[PDB]
C-alpha cells in the first residue's frame, strides 16, 4: 500500500482532501456539550397535593403509583420521596442503553391508567412525568433591582413573555420556570364567614358556580327550520378575568335584601400558587429559567441564541427587571475546544522546530504539518459517523491522541531521512525501502493500541459511557494516523524530500547546526557505548527493573482513587438547616447572614448568591434553605486560596459560629446527575411491614456500628429527615352527627382554610391560571385559631371547631423514603483514608446482616454502577493483555519476543505516578487514559526497536547484541524528537491530562532507550 | 446549647450520651417548639433508662406541653408499662388532664393497654373522669369493644 | 365488579372497540365479555411489529375511551399488556409448617412478592393464583333494616370516616411576621 | 371572517331571588339550544 | 402465573425472576417456601 | 364543547403548545383554534 | 420548494468537486481532471 | 402456529341479528359439520 501511493501521490492527496472535507463538514454538523449522556436514563414522576403531609401523600398517591409501575421494560430500580410540602417524586432508573423516550412513555402510560385511583386534588393538579436530569446548559436568573416587583410578579412575567420565547430558541431542549405564575388568591376571614353564617364550602360552591365556562349552544343550529337566515354561536357564562369580578362572587342574600359578596368575607389579590419557596439574588426578589440543551444540539450556538433572544426581549421588560447568569456550562466548552486547538497548533509549531533542529531542511518540516491536521479532521468525521459529540471527554481524548499523531509523522519522515543519509538512495527509492522496514510494525502498532483502548469501551453503565468517549476518539485518531502513515506521508516523503549523499550526517556544516550534528553524533556513540555496557551486566538491571515494578505497584495503590475530580466550576452550594419546627422567617435571617458573609468577606471571589429559602435539591420544609454561590472568573481569583476548596472550608468554618443552624458550604460534583464523589449510596429496606419507627431503630443501630469503624467507614449519615412534632386533631363523629354537622363540611373547612384548596381556573390577560381559596395568614397560624373556624349544621346553627374536635402533639416523618416499592432509608458514606470503596461496602453488608429480622438492604446509584462495572474490569484487562500479546506474536513470528515489548509497561507508568504523588493529584479517568497513551507511545518505541533488532538478525544475519546496538542507535533520534516536542510543552482536567503524561515521558523516554534493549537480549537468551 | 443536644439524645435513645450530657449539666427543662422536655420524648419513644436518668437529674415529671399533655399521657398511650410505673413512683399526677380533659387512663384505655390501666388504677386514677365530650375510659372500652378492659373499669 | 357478560360488553368492550382505529400493522381484534365482570380485548399484530409502539398506539386509543367507561371500571384499573398468551413459568408458594392458610399465603405473595416480579424486565403479565386481602364489610340486611340504614349509608360512612385528609400546617406559608412554630396538621388517617 | 356571537347574560342575583339554581339554568339553556349527550343506548346490538 | 413479554428472552427473564425471589426468601415468615411446579425454561437449557 | 376559538386557544392550545419544547427534528408547528371548540396542533418533523 | 432551491448550489459544488477528485485519483493527474471538468458548462447551457 | 390439522373458524354477526339468532346459526353449522366425518373432525365451539 505504501509502494502503491509512492507512485500515486495525487491519489494520496485526493484521499487527504476527502478526509479533510469529511472532517470540516463534521466539525460544523457535530453536536457540542460539556459532557455527553453518561448517567443511565431516569424518569421522575412528580405530583403536588396542597396541604398534604408526608404520609397522606405516600398512602394515597406514592404507593398507588408504585403498585402500577409494572410491564415497563429495562427497569433497574425505583426510588420515591413523600414529604410534608405535599410533594412526591418517584425516580425510575433504567438499564444503560435504554431508549429514554420509550422508557418515559411506558412510565407515562402506566401512570395515566392509575390516575383514577389517586385523590381528586392530585388528579386536578396533575402528575408530571419528565426525563430526570439536572444537567442544565445554563440557569437564566430574572431579578428586580428597584424593588417594584415581588418573586410572584417576576415569575408571572417570565412565564407569560420569556419562557415560550426561550422554548422557541434554536437548540433549546427543556425550560423549567424557577417559580409559579399568578393565581387568584381568596384569603378568607372566619369572623366575616361566621357573621353571615357561611363556610369555605359556600365560598368554593359560589366560585365553582360563578367562575365557569358554560356551553349554551347555537341560534339556527342543525337540524333547523328551513328558511333560517342566521346561524350564530350562543355565549353564556365565561371564566372571570379580574380580582374585581371575583370580589362580586355573590355568596348569600339576607332578609333585608343586602348582598354578601366574596370581597366581604375574603381579601382577593393576584398572588403565587406556592409561598413555600422564597428565591433571592443578592437580597433582591428573583425568579429564573432552567434551560437544558436539546439532543444533538450545539451548546455554544444555543447559549448565543438564548442571549440573542433575551436581547430582543430587553425593550419589553418592566422597570427594574435585569437578566443574570449565575450558572453557565458554556465557558467550559469554549475552553475545552480552545485548549484543544491551542495544543493542536503548539504541537505543529513544536514538531516543526524539532524536525528542523535535527533534519535541517524546511521541505521535511511540512510533511507532519500536513499529516497531523488531516488525521485530526479525519477523527472529527469518525466521531460524527459513530454519533459522538464535541465534549470534554472526546476533546481531552484528542489532546492525548496528538502525541500518537506527532510520532507517526516523525517516525515515517525520520526513517526516510536516515535511509537516504546512510545508503545515499534517491528520495523515491529511499521511501520505498524506509516504509518496507516500518510498514509491518505500523499495522502491528495499530492492532496493539486497538487491543489497549477498545476493551475499556465495553465497560458497563456510567463508567463505560465515560471510557467510550476516550476509547473511540483515541482508537479513531490512532487508526487514521496509521492509514495516513501508510498512504499520504510516504507519498509526501517520496516527492518533497531532497537527496542526501551517502555518509552526509551534516558534520561538515558550520554554525549551530554544524555543531549540533557533531554533538548529537557523539551523544549517539556515547549512548550505544552505554547500552553496550548495560548488556554486559543485564542481571543487575533486571533487579533495578523489579525495584521499579515494586515501586510502581506500591505508588499506584498509595495514590488516591476517583472517576471525575471535584474542580473549581465557579459555583458551590451552602446548605442552611434550622431545627425541627423552625419557620421560613427564621431560615431567611440565616440565609441573609450567609448572603451578607459572601458579598462582604468574599467580595473579591463571589459574583452573586442565589438564596433559595424552603429548598434543597427538591422543595423542602420552611426550616431548610440552600444558597447557590456563583464566583467571578478564574482570571479575577488567582492563587489556590481563592478556589472553591479553600472558599468552601473558610465559609463552613465561619458558619460554625451561627446558633440554631447547621450551615455548611460544599462544592458541586463534576456530573451531578450521578453524584459520584467516591463512597457508596446504601438503601435500608423494610421487608416485613415493620413500619417507619422500627426502620428508624435499625438505621440508628447501623449508624452506631459504622461509627465504631473510623478505620473503615467515614461520614456514614442518612440522606433523610428526623421525625418532627406535628399537630394531631381528632374530629368526634358522635358530637358532629349529634349537632347535625357533616364530616365532609368539617374536613373541607379545615383542608381549604389551613391547607389551601385549588378550586378551578380563571383567565388573567389571556392566560388560564389557578384559583386558590385559603385562610388569611393570621387565622391559620397557632392551634388556638382552630376554634375561630365555624361549620354550619343542618339546622342552620354555626358550630365552632373546638365543639367537635380534640387536638394533641405527636411525632411523624416530614419525608418518607421508599426503594423498589418498600419503605426505605437512604444512607450515604465513604471509605476511610487509604481504603477502597469495595472494602467499605463489604463491611456495610456485614454490619447490615446483624440488624433486626425483616430489615434488608440494597446498593443504588454510584454503588450499583461501581458494584457491576468493577466485576467486568478483570475480564477486560485479560482480553487487553491476551490480544496485545497475540498481535505482537503475529508481528514478530514468535511466542517469546512479544514479552520484550510488553515489559516496557511499568517504565511509562512509574513517571506519571511519581509526578502525581509529589504534585498530590488523584487517579482520575483523565490520568488513567493518560497512562494508556503513555504505555501506548512507550510500546510503539519498543515495538520499532525490537522489529529493527529482529529484522537485522533475520535478514542481515547479525548477532543478538550487534543487531540490538545497531537497532537502538537508528531509533534514538526519532524517540528523542517525539520526546523533545513534549519537553518543550505541547484547570484541574488540564493538570490530570498534562501530568498524566509529562512525568511519564520525562522518565519513560530515558528508561525505555536503556531498558528495551535489555528486555530483547534477556528474552532472546531465555527462549 | 447542650439542651438541644439532650432533646435529640433522649429521642434517639442514646443512653451513654444522655449520661455524659447530665455530667456536663445539660438543661433537663430544655423543650422543643411544642414544649416536650427530654422526659416527654424519652417517655414517648420508650427509653426507660433515660426516663430514670432524667428524673434523677431533677427533671419535671408533671411537665406539660403547650396542649397540657404530661409524660405519663405519652407513656400510658404508647404502652410503656415500666416507664408509667417509674413516673408514678417519682410523683406523676395520675389524674392529670390535657387541654381536651383527657387523662393517661383515657389514652391507655383507647389503645387497650390492660396492664398499664391496672397500674394507673393502683396509683388512684379517677375511673369516672370525663373528657370534653363527657366520655370516661369505660365509654372508650365499650366503643372499642374490649371485653377484658370493660370488666376492669 | 358484579356485572353480567352483556352489561360488561355494552358499557365497556364495545365503547373500547369503537375507539381502536388507525393502529399500524393490526391483523385482527378479538374480545371476550363474561359474567365475572372481566373484559379481554386481544389486538394481534403483523410479525416484525415493534410491541412497544403497538402498546403505545393501542393505549393512545384506549385513553380516548377511558372517560366514557363506568367509574367502577376505571377505579378497578384498566391494563394494556404486550405478553404471550401462555405461561413462561409458575412460582408456587406453600407453608410447610401449616402456620399460614391458603388466604394468608395469597395475601403475602400479593403484598410482598407480586409487585417486584411484575416490575422485572421481560415479565409481560403476572397472575396471582389467589387474592390480596381487602377490608371485607359483610353486611347484614336484617340489622341494616332494623336501624333503618342501607348499603348506601354504609358506603357514605366508610368514605367519610376511613378518609386520609390534607389538613395543611400550623405557621404555614404565607405566614404572619413573628411566627415561631411550623408543624404539619394531621386530621383523619386511613383505618388500619 | 369574524362571526356574530349571541351573548346571553344570566343575572345571578335575580335567579337566587326567584329561587332558581344556575345549574338548572345552564343545563336548560345548554341542553335546549346546544344539545346534551346524556348516555348511550343499544341500536340493533351496537352502542350509540 | 408469569407470562413472557413480546420479544423478551425466556431464559434471561426466568433468571431475573429467580434473582428477585432470592432477595425475598430471607425475609419470609416461618414455614413459607417457594416451589417450582411449572417451568418451560429448564427444557430450553437442557435440550440446548 | 360550547367554547369560542379565543376561550379554546387560551385554556387548551396555548397550554399544549407551550409544553411542545424539547422535541427532536421539529421543523415547525401549526395549530387551529375553532369556534366549534376543536383544537388541532400539527407538528411536522424533518424528512427521515 | 425553498429548501430544494437553497441547497441546490452547494449540491452542484460538492458534486463537481467529487467528480474532479475521482478523475484525479483514477488517472493520477491534475490536468486530465481540469481538461475534463471544463466541458460541464457546454452541457449545462444545453439543458438551460 | 397452532396444531397440524387444526383450523380456527370465527362465525360473525354481520346484520345485527343478536346473540340468540347467532346461536341458532352456530348450532346449525355444527350439525352440518357433524354430517361430514370424511372431511371435518371434532368441530366444536370455543365458548360457553
Ligand atoms: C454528595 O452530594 C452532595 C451535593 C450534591 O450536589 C447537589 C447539587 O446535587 C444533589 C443531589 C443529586 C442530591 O441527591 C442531594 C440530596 O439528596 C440532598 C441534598 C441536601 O439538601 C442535596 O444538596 C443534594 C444535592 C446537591 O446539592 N439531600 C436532601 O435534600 C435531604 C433529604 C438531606 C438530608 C440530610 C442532610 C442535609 C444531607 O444528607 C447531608 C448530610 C449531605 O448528604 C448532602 C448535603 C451532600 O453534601 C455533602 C457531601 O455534604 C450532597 C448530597
Ligand atoms: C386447539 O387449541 C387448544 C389449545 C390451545 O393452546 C392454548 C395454550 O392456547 C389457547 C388459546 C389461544 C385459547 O383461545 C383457548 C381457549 O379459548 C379456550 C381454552 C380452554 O380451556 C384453551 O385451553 C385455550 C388455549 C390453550 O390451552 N376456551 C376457553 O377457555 C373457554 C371460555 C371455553 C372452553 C370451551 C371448550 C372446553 C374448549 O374449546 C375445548 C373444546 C377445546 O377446543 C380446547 C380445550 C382446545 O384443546 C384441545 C386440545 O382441543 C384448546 C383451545
Ligand atoms: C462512501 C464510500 C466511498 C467508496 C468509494 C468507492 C469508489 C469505487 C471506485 C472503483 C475503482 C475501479 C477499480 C480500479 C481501476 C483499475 C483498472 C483501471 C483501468 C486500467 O487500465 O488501470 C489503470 C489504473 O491504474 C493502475 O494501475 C491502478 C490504480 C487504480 C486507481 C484507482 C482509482 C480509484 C479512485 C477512487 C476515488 C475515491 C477515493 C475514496 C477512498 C488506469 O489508469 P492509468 O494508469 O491509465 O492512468 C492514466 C495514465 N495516463
Ligand atoms: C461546498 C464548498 C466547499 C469548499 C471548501 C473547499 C473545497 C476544496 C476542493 C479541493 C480542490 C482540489 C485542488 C487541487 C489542487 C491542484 C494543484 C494544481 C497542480 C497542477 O496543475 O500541477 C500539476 C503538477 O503537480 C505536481 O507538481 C504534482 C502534484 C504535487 C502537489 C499537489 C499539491 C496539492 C495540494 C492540495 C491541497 C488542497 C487543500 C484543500 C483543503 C500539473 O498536472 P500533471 O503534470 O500532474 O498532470 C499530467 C501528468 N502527465
Ligand atoms: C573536527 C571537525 C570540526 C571542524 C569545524 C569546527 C568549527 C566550525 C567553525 C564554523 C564557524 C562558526 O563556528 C561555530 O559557531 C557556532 C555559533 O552558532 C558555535 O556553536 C556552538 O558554540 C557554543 C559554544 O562555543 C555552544 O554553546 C552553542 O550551542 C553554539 O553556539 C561554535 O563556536 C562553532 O561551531
Ligand atoms: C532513580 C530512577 C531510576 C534510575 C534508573 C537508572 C537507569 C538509567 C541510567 C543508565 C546509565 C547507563 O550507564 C552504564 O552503566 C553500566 C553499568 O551499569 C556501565 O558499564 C560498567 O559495567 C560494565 C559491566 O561490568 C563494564 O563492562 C563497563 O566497563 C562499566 O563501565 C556503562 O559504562 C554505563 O554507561
Ligand atoms: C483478526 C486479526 C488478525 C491480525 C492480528 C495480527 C496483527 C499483526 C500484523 C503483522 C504485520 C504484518 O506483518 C508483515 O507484513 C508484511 C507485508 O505488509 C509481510 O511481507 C509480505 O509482503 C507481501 C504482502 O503481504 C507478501 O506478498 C510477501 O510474501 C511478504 O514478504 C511481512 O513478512 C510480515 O512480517
Ligand atoms: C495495493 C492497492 C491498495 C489500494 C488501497 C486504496
Amino acid at each position: 500500500m505504501p509502494n502503491f501511493f509512492i507512485d500515486r501521490p495525487i491519489f494520496a492527496w485526493v484521499i487527504a482532501i476527502i478526509i479533510m472535507l469529511a472532517g470540516g463538514l463534521a466539525i460544523l454538523k457535530l453536536p457540542v456539550a460539556q459532557y455527553p449522556t453518561i448517567a443511565p436514563p431516569a424518569v421522575t414522576i412528580s405530583a403536588s397535593y396542597p396541604g398534604a403531609d408526608a404520609k397522606t401523600v405516600q398512602d394515597t398517591v406514592t404507593q398507588v403509583i408504585e403498585q402500577n409501575m409494572n410491564g415497563i421494560d429495562n427497569l433497574m430500580y425505583m426510588s420515591s420521596n413523600s414529604d410534608s410540602t405535599g410533594t412526591v417524586q418517584i425516580t425510575l432508573t433504567f438499564e444503560s442503553g435504554t431508549d429514554a423516550d420509550i422508557a418515559q412513555v411506558q412510565v407515562q402510560n402506566k401512570l395515566q391508567l392509575a390516575m383514577p385511583l389517586l385523590p381528586q386534588e392530585v388528579q386536578q393538579q396533575g402528575v408530571s412525568v419528565e426525563k430526570s436530569s439536572s444537567s442544565f446548559l445554563m440557569v437564566v436568573g430574572v431579578i428586580n433591582t428597584d424593588g417594584t416587583m415581588t418573586q410572584e410578579d417576576i415569575s408571572d412575567y417570565v412565564a407569560a413573555n420569556m419562557k415560550d420565547a426561550i422554548s422557541r430558541t434554536s437548540g433549546v431542549g427543556d425550560v423549567q420556570l424557577f417559580g409559579s405564575q399568578y393565581a387568584m388568591r381568596i384569603w378568607m376571614n372566619p369572623n366575616e364567614l361566621n357573621k353571615f353564617q357561611l363556610t369555605p364550602v359556600d365560598v368554593i360552591t359560589a366560585i365553582k358556580a360563578q367562575n365557569a365556562q358554560v356551553a349554551a349552544g347555537q341560534l339556527g343550529g342543525t337540524p333547523p327550520v328551513k328558511g333560517q337566515q342566521l346561524n350564530a354561536s350562543i355565549i353564556a357564562q365565561t371564566r372571570l378575568t379580574s380580582t374585581e369580578e371575583f370580589g362580586k362572587i355573590l355568596l348569600k342574600v339576607n332578609q333585608d335584601g343586602s348582598r354578601v359578596l366574596l370581597r366581604d368575607v375574603a381579601k382577593i389579590e393576584l398572588g403565587g400558587e406556592n409561598y413555600d419557596i422564597i428565591a433571592e439574588f443578592n437580597g433582591q426578589p428573583a425568579s429564573g429559567l432552567g434551560i437544558k440543551l436539546a439532543t444533538g444540539a450545539n451548546a455554544l450556538d444555543t447559549a448565543a441564541a438564548i442571549r440573542a433572544e433575551l436581547a430582543k426581549m430587553e425593550p419589553f421588560f418592566p422597570s427594574g427587571l435585569k437578566i443574570v447568569y449565575p450558572y453557565d456550562t458554556t465557558p467550559f466548552v469554549k475552553i475545552s475546544i480552545h485548549e484543544v486547538v491551542k495544543t493542536l497548533v503548539e504541537a505543529i509549531i513544536l514538531v516543526f522546530l524539532v524536525m528542523y533542529l535535527f533534519l535541517q531542511n524546511f521541505r521535511a518540516t511540512l510533511i507532519p504539518t500536513i499529516a497531523v491536521p488531516v488525521v485530526l479532521l479525519g477523527t472529527f468525521a469518525v466521531l460524527a459517523a459513530f454519533g459522538f459529540s464535541i465534549n470534554t471527554l472526546t476533546m481531552f481524548g484528542m489532546v492525548l491522541a496528538i502525541g500518537l499523531l506527532v510520532d507517526d509523522a516523525i517516525v515515517v519522515v525520520e526513517n526516510v531521512e536516515r535511509v537516504m543519509a546512510e545508503e545515499g538512495l534517491p528520495p523515491k527509492e529511499a521511501t520505498r525501502k524506509s516504509m518496507g522496514q516500518i510498514q509491518g510494525a505500523l499495522v502491528g502498532i495499530a492492532m496493539v493500541l486497538s487491543a489497549v483502548f477498545v476493551p475499556m469501551a465495553f465497560f458497563g453503565g456510567s463508567t463505560g459511557a465515560i471510557y467510550r468517549q476516550f476509547s473511540i476518539t483515541i482508537v479513531s485518531a490512532m487508526a487514521l494516523s496509521v492509514l495516513v502513515a501508510l498512504i499520504l506521508t510516504p507519498a509526501l516523503c517520496a516527492t518533497m524530500l531532497k537527496p542526501i549523499a551517502k555518509g552526509d550526517h551534516g558534520e561538515g556544516k558550520k554554525g549551530f547546526f554544524g555543531w549540533f550534528n557533531r554533538m548529537f553524533e557523539k551523544s549517539t556513540h556515547h549512548y550505544t557505548d552505554s547500552v553496550g555496557g548495560i548488556l554486559r551486566s543485564t542481571g543487575r538491571y533486571l533487579v533495578l527493573y523489579l525495584i521499579i515494578v515494586v515501586g510502581m505497584a506500591y505508588l499506584f495503590v498509595r495514590l488516591p482513587s476517583s472517576f471525575l475530580p471535584d474542580e473549581d466550576q465557579g459555583v458551590f452550594m451552602t446548605m442552611v438547616q434550622l431545627p425541627a419546627g423552625a419557620t421560613q422567617e427564621r431560615t431567611q435571617k440565616v440565609l441573609n447572614e450567609v448572603t451578607h458573609y459572601y458579598l462582604t468577606k468574599e467580595k473579591n471571589n463571589v459574583e452573586s448568591v442565589f438564596a433559595v429559602n424552603g429548598f434543597g435539591f427538591a422543595p423542602r420544609g420552611q426550616n431548610t434553605g440552600i444558597a447557590f454561590v456563583s464566583l467571578k472568573d478564574w482570571a479575577d481569583r488567582p492563587g489556590e486560596e481563592n478556589k472553591v476548596e479553600a472558599i468552601t472550608m473558610r465559609a463552613t468554618r465561619a458558619f460554625s459560629q451561627i446558633k440554631d443552624a447547621m450551615v455548611f458550604a460544599f462544592n458541586l460534583p463534576a456530573i451531578v446527575e450521578l453524584g459520584t464523589a467516591t463512597g457508596f449510596d446504601f438503601e435500608l429496606i423494610d421487608q416485613a411491614g415493620l413500619g417507619h419507627e422500627k426502620l428508624t431503630q435499625a438505621r440508628n443501630q447501623l449508624l452506631a456500628e459504622a461509627a465504631k469503624h473510623p478505620d473503615m467507614l467515614t461520614s456514614v449519615r442518612p440522606n433523610g429527615l428526623e421525625d418532627t412534632p406535628q399537630f394531631k386533631i381528632d374530629i368526634d363523629q358522635e358530637k358532629a352527627q349529634a349537632l347535625g354537622v357533616s364530616i365532609n363540611d368539617i374536613n373541607t373547612t379545615l383542608g381549604a382554610a389551613w391547607g389551601g384548596s385549588y378550586v378551578n381556573d380563571f383567565i388573567d390577560r389571556g392566560r388560564v391560571k389557578k384559583v386558590y381559596v385559603m385562610s388569611e395568614a393570621k387565622y391559620r397560624m397557632l392551634p388556638d385559631d382552630i376554634g375561630d373556624w365555624y361549620v354550619r349544621a343542618a339546622d342552620g346553627q354555626m358550630v365552632p371547631f373546638s365543639a367537635f374536635s380534640s387536638s394533641r402533639w405527636e411525632y411523624g416523618s416530614p419525608r418518607l423514603e421508599r426503594y423498589n416499592g418498600l419503605p426505605s432509608m437512604e444512607i450515604l458514606g465513604q471509605a476511610a483514608p487509604g481504603k477502597s470503596t469495595g472494602e467499605a461496602m463489604e463491611l456495610m453488608e456485614q454490619l447490615a446482616s446483624k440488624l433486626p429480622t425483616g430489615v434488608g438492604y440494597d446498593w443504588t446509584g454510584m454503588s450499583y454502577q461501581e458494584r457491576l462495572s468493577g466485576n467486568q474490569a478483570p475480564s477486560l484487562y485479560a482480553i487487553s493483555l491476551i490480544v496485545v500479546f497475540l498481535c505482537l506474536a503475529a508481528l514478530y513470528e514468535s511466542w517469546s519476543i512479544p514479552f520484550s515489548v510488553m515489559l516496557v509497561v511499568p517504565l511509562g507508568v512509574i513517571g506519571a505516578l511519581l509526578a502525581a504523588t509529589f504534585r498530590g493529584l488523584t487517579n482520575d479517568v483523565y490520568f488513567q487514559v493518560g497512562l494508556l497513551t503513555t504505555i501506548g507511545l512507550s510500546a510503539k518505541n519498543a515495538i520499532l526497536i525490537v522489529e529493527f533488532a529482529k529484522d537485522l538478525m533475520d535478514k542481515e544475519g547479525k548477532g543478538l547484541i550487534e543487531a540490538t546496538l545497531d537497532a537502538v542507535r537508528m531509533r534514538l533520534r526519532p524517540i528523542l524528537m517525539t520526546s523533545l516536542a513534549f519537553i518543550l510543552g505541547v484547570s484541574g482536567a488540564q493538570n490530570a491530562v498534562g501530568t498524566g503524561v509529562m512525568g511519564g515521558m520525562v522518565t519513560a523516554t530515558v528508561l525505555a532507550i536503556f531498558f528495551v534493549p535489555v528486555f530483547f537480549v534477556v528474552v532472546r537468551r531465555r527462549f | 446549647d447542650l439542651g438541644k443536644k439532650l432533646l435529640e439524645a433522649a429521642r434517639a435513645g442514646r443512653d451513654d450520651e444522655v449520661r455524659i450530657l447530665m455530667a456536663n449539666g445539660a438543661d433537663v427543662n430544655a423543650a422543643d417548639v411544642v414544649g416536650w422536655t427530654p422526659l416527654h420524648l424519652a417517655a414517648y419513644w420508650g427509653h426507660l433508662e433515660i426516663v430514670e436518668v432524667l428524673l434523677k437529674n431533677g427533671a419535671d415529671v408533671n411537665a406539660y406541653d403547650t396542649l397540657g399533655s404530661t409524660p405519663l399521657h405519652l407513656a400510658a398511650h404508647f404502652g410503656h408499662l415500666e416507664i408509667v410505673e417509674v413516673l408514678l413512683k417519682n410523683g406523676a399526677d395520675v389524674n392529670a388532664k390535657d387541654d381536651n380533659g383527657i387523662t393517661p387512663l383515657h389514652l391507655a384505655a383507647n389503645r387497650g393497654h390492660l396492664e398499664i390501666v391496672e397500674v394507673l388504677l393502683k396509683y388512684g386514677a379517677d375511673v369516672n373522669a370525663q373528657d370534653k365530650f363527657g366520655k370516661t375510659a369505660f365509654d372508650i372500652s365499650i366503643n372499642n369493644g374490649n371485653e377484658d378492659l370493660a370488666e376492669i373499669l
